């Protein structure tokens, strides 16, 4: 029930950030921005002059006989061919750019959604859980669930145990000390049991680790007969 | 052919010269990028701008020891958008 | 690499000079300038993003305690030293020593006379050395004192034995194996340090990667300065010795060509830059990548974080990228 109203919180908090002005959406929208800009250049480049008499080629044809007006013409269409050359180079590079962020896209969409992954910070800060898709015009939104710890506390530790002369070490798993005890416990989430042959492994004898105690290992199978 | 007001604050930098702003002791995030670590900002005294040098973070130190550890008890949900 | 030079240049003044005809006569070509402007502004702001996305990801500058042991490991030739202003470390400075730059673009109260009389100029990155290095520190020490815990929420501190048995057991050998062989292990990472050092420091020439960029840029401001004594097809290559020599419209004939020639040059590097800017893109984000795989966690990607089973990795900073020890 815990985690279900955290996720419900989080999603209301997201619904909100998103309704009242935003404006993360900053990148599609440069995209946009960037295209008109490149379309109004290329229509306001048709009013240049370009060394010639006149930016029309209607006047120049009636100002000029026919020989004239040829070298007159030459010059407006060189300096239009050069226009249109350098839009369509510039298209070019952004459509790199924009095929990258798609293979990015995709990439992302087969190991974030569809499963889930164990690379660092690639579906979200924290411990990956899940992640959901959203469409938006030009472009992709994606919602990632993860999980961060929280109130940590300090604890003694040991690297492993000392009994009848043999070192025990945990099969997953840390050994703590409140003061005056000592638990196994799971790394990630505080939850002290005790230490018994069940959950440790023997490999040895207590003069090679550097740092262990002599605390005591219960066994089950003594108790259990008598 | 405009001229700026010399007799106020004038200030040196890496970047150049800075006429307009006066530098202060304080660190914030960078707003207006100036250059060489310098940024500018429009903050209240009234209100002018202000020229610093910008900060990367707060300053921390672990409590590192032989054998001390930290063990989380509690946990959270987030969920975080990512646009592309 | 992560990052290259930003420059940026006064067309007017590369094109025509002090002269006032050949502005004018510039004025009827429309708007190339402006996009040549906004091309290059671009470039040099999205340098800036690189190297913020790439040595940005800790949160707070974190520190490391006054007392250095480690279980027998060493970290000293890596760790800053205070003695020196900057604050770096032993390798970093080596690393700084073998490359050379040409400038940062500061107050410059010859090539580069050439370079800034002709209205080519270089402007400083936003962040320092300095910083950079505060950057790299807080992330060793984070790396070194918390593990993999720091990336992922709030440091949480661990000795770095029961941190290494963690990593070994990671690779599917048992962490009694690493309990019972601590000095050996040890010996070996202090040594293949060592070896590391003396390798770099005994003129290893391996940064080369680094100086090409350097190279490049400054071949393509020299090439773009010489690029103006070419005629074109003029009478000369001086606006002066025209104008003395020839009437008004004679005058507008010979320079229109220079104009041409002089436009086409800078065209030409323009779209040259901006396809060096791309692929500096591509290398930038890959660092980025491995900075956030490789040393706030541990990969089972194969040679992704080097070759072998990946253990542990630390940064260092150099002149314009990055280095990774795996
Ligand atoms: C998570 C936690 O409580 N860590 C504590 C730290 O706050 C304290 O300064 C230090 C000194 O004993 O011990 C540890
Ligand atoms: C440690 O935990 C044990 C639980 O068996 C408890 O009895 C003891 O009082 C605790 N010691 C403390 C909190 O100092
Ligand atoms: C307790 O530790 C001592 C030395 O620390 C060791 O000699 C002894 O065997 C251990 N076990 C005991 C006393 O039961
Ligand atoms: C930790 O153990 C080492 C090894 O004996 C010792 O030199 C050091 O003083 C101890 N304390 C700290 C804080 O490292
Ligand atoms: C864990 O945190 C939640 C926050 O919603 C709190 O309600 C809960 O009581 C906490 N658990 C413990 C054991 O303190
Ligand atoms: C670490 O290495 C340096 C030089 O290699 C050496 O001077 C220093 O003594 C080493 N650290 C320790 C604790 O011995």
């Amino acid at each position: 029930k815990l985690i279900a109203n955290q996720f419900n919180s989080a999603i209301g908090k997201i619904q909100d950030s998103l309704s009242s002005t935003a404006s993360a959406l900053g990148k599609l929208q440069d995209v946009v921005n960037h295209n008109a800009q490149a379309l109004n250049t290329l229509v306001k480049q048709l009013s240049s002059k370009f060394g010639a008499i006149s930016s029309v080629l209607n006047d120049i044809l009636s100002r000029l006989d026919p020989p004239e007006a040829e070298v007159q013409i030459d010059r407006l269409i060189t300096g239009r061919l050069q226009s249109l050359q350098t839009y369509v180079t510039q298209q070019l590079i952004r459509a790199a750019e924009i095929r990258a962020s798609a293979n990015l896209a995709a990439t992302k969409m087969s190991e974030c959604v569809l499963g889930q992954s164990k690379r660092v910070d690639f579906c979200g800060k924290g411990y990956h859980l899940m992640s959901f898709p959203q469409s938006a015009p030009h472009g992709v939104v994606f919602l990632h669930v993860t999980y961060v710890p929280a109130q940590e506390k300090n604890f003694t530790t040991a690297p492993a145990i000392c009994h009848d002369g043999k070192a025990h070490f945990p099969r997953e798993g840390v050994f703590v000390s409140n003061g005056t005890h000592w638990f196994v416990t799971q790394r990630n989430f505080y939850e002290p049991q005790i230490i018994t042959t069940d959950n440790t492994f023997v490999s040895g004898n207590c003069d090679v680790v550097i740092g262990i105690v002599n605390n005591t290992v219960y066994d089950p199978l003594q108790p259990e007969l008598d | 052919t405009w001229r700026v007001s010399t007799g106020s604050n004038v200030f040196q930098t890496r970047a150049g010269c800075l006429i307009g702003a006066e530098y202060v002791n304080n660190s914030y995030e960078c707003d207006i990028p100036i250059g060489a670590g310098i940024c500018a900002s429009y903050q209240t005294q009234s209100q002018s701008i202000i020229a610093y040098t910008m900060s990367l973070g707060a300053e921390n130190s672990v409590a590192y020891s032989n054998n001390s550890i930290a063990i989380p008890t509690n946990f959270t949900i987030s969920v975080t958008t990512e646009i592309l | 690499p992560v990052s290259m030079t930003k420059t940026s240049v006064d067309c007017t003044m590369y094109i025509c000079g002090d002269s006032t005809e050949c502005s004018n006569l510039l004025l009827q070509y429309g708007s190339f300038c402006t996009q040549l402007k906004r091309a290059l502004t671009g470039i040099a702001v999205e340098q800036d993003k690189n190297t913020q996305e790439v040595f940005a990801q800790v949160k707070q500058i974190y520190k490391t305690p006054p007392i250095k042991y480690f279980g027998g490991f060493n970290f000293s030739q890596i760790l800053p030293d205070p003695s020196k202003p900057s604050k770096r470390s032993f390798i970093e400075d080596l690393l700084f020593n073998k490359v050379t730059l040409a400038d940062a673009g500061f107050i410059k109260q010859d090539l580069i006379c050439a370079q800034k009389f002709n209205g080519l100029t270089v402007l400083p990155p936003l962040l320092t050395d300095e910083m950079i290095a505060q950057y790299t520190s807080a992330l060793l020490a984070g790396t070194i004192t918390s593990g993999w815990t720091f990336g992922a929420g709030a440091a949480l501190q661990i000795p770095f034995a029961m941190q290494m048995a963690y990593r070994f057991n990671g690779i599917g050998v048992t962490q009694n194996v690493l309990y019972e062989n601590q000095k050996l292990i040890a010996n070996q990472f202090n040594s293949a340090i060592g070896k590391i050092q003396d390798s770099l420091s005994s003129t290893a020439s391996a940064l080369g990667k680094l100086q090409d960029v350097v190279n490049h840029n400054a071949q393509a401001l020299n090439t773009l300065v010489k690029q103006l004594s070419s005629k074109f097809g003029a009478i000369s290559s001086v606006l002066n010795d025209i104008l003395s020599r020839l009437d008004p419209p004679e005058a507008e004939v010979q320079i229109d060509r220079l104009i041409t020639g002089r436009l086409q040059s800078l065209q030409t590097y323009v779209t040259q830059q901006l396809i060096r800017a791309a692929e500096i893109r591509a290398s930038a984000n890959l660092a980025a990548t491995k900075m956030s795989e490789c040393v706030l966690g541990q990969s089972k990607r194969v040679d992704f974080c080097g070759k072998g089973y990946h253990l542990m990795s630390f940064p260092q900073s150099a002149p314009h990228g990055v280095v990774f020890l795996h």
